[PDB]
């Protein structure tokens, strides 16, 4: 009966880039989800499974938190089927989500004097990201007939690219840390009650 | 607002630190391509001083300047090609007449 | 293709990944046997300008093209390429440039 570690998951100082978000397994403890729901912080909460404010009693096998930061406006592709580059080529939701989704601005932690290039997420790639799947290569992706053999150039792009997040963008184009809770059942015992 | 290159086809063997000068008066961002006979050319030098995701050959990427006598001293493995200068003011964003390395 | 003296230019390149702040689309002849000459570069917000030269290029990130344009093609004969400048430091992502191919001829 020790409380689950989200003060590790939400209160984390480095969140993960989306292209390679962290991946948190949460079990053998019990998770308290007041202090999560009415937190007043957050500015997105949305629940695609068991609804907010009565999990706080339901009990899982598994709850996997899954931090990264993504901006304002792609905050609404963290949705079980959705499209754009953030669902498509980084991070896919399934159609059968059960889950939480958890977003809070972070102007004040993640935009630098010049703006914090520090945050990638994957432009290009051939096929969109099977859900859960989590593509880390650094390839070079290709847009043409000519074979890339590895060297950068033209029809040869980078696939990743870097948000340029800063204190003076518009509210979409704010970071916005993002902390996705996915929970299982399995035929196993439940280990995650409140 | 020329970007003169000295050398005038400098060469005289392989394995050997080939310094090429681009006299060009200029602010900073003077950029370094190198051309292959019947090929693209490619970035080398895009700041003056650093070194573009490349240049696995001799990785020799030289830069010494901005009191614009600028050179680029390098080794010569295999890498037998052309080298070009250009400027970054926007106006007149020019090429340098380069020189060739046989 | 071998474009007559006076019919309009026209040249097309693929171009993927929006304008990100940084981002050039440049033109570069380069007449045969000579040195290496520039035509335009497209900044990522929309700044355009040119050479001496009455060119009418212009990039569009969406549909994927960029194109280059121009009014009279007296004589010029060179070879044309698409580049793409990055000519902001991005974090991980270094300034770059990356060339294409392609010619025109006259008569
Ligand atoms: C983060 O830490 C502060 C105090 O250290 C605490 O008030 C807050 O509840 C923590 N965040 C979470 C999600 O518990």
């Amino acid at each position: 009966t020790n409380l689950c570690p989200f003060g590790e998951v939400f209160n984390a100082t480095r969140f993960a880039s989306v292209y390679a978000w962290n991946r948190k397994r949460i079990s053998n403890c019990v998770a308290d989800y007041s202090v999560l729901y009415n937190s007043a912080s957050f500015s997105t909460f949305k629940c695609y499974g068991v609804s907010p404010t009565k999990l706080n009693d339901l009990c899982f096998t598994n709850v996997y938190a899954d931090s990264f930061v993504i901006r304002g406006d792609e905050v609404r592709q963290i949705a079980p089927g959705q499209t754009g580059k953030i669902a498509d080529y980084n991070y896919k939701l399934p159609d059968d989500f059960t889950g939480c989704v958890i977003a809070w601005n972070s102007n004040n932690l993640d935009s630098k004097v010049g703006g914090n290039y520090n945050y990638l997420y994957r432009l290009f790639r051939k096929s969109n990201l099977k859900p859960f799947e989590r593509d880390i290569s650094t390839e070079i992706y290709q847009a043409g007939s000519t074979p890339c053999n590895g060297v950068e150039g033209f029809n040869c792009y980078f696939p990743l690219q870097s948000y340029g997040f800063q204190p003076t963008n518009g509210v979409g184009y704010q970071p916005y840390r993002v902390v996705v809770l996915s929970f299982e059942l399995l035929h196993a015992p439940a280990t995650v009650c409140g | 607002i020329v970007l003169t290159q000295s050398p005038a086809t400098l060469s005289l063997s392989p394995g050997e630190r080939a310094t090429l000068s681009c006299r060009a008066s200029v602010s900073s961002y003077l950029a370094w391509y190198q051309q292959k006979p019947g090929q693209a050319p490619r970035l080398l030098i895009y700041d003056a001083s650093n070194r573009a995701t490349g240049i696995p050959a001799r990785f020799s990427g030289s830069g010494s300047g901005t009191d614009f006598t600028l050179t680029i001293s390098s080794l010569e493995p295999e890498d037998f090609a052309v080298y070009y200068c250009q400027q970054r003011s926007n106006w007149p964003l020019t090429f340098g007449g380069g020189t060739k390395v046989e | 293709g071998l474009l007559k003296p006076s019919e309009t230019l026209s040249l097309t390149c693929a171009v993927y990944g929006g304008s990100f702040s940084g981002y050039y689309w440049s033109w570069i002849r380069q007449p045969p046997g000579k040195g290496l000459e520039w035509i335009g570069e497209v900044n990522h917000s929309g700044s355009t300008n040119y050479n001496p030269s009455l060119k009418s290029r212009v990039t569009i990130s969406v549909d994927t093209s960029k194109n280059q344009l121009s009014l009279k093609l007296n004589s010029d004969t060179a070879v044309y390429y698409c580049a793409r400048g990055n000519t902001m430091v991005r974090g991980v992502i270094i300034p770059f440039e990356y060339w294409d191919k392609g010619t025109l001829v006259t008569v």
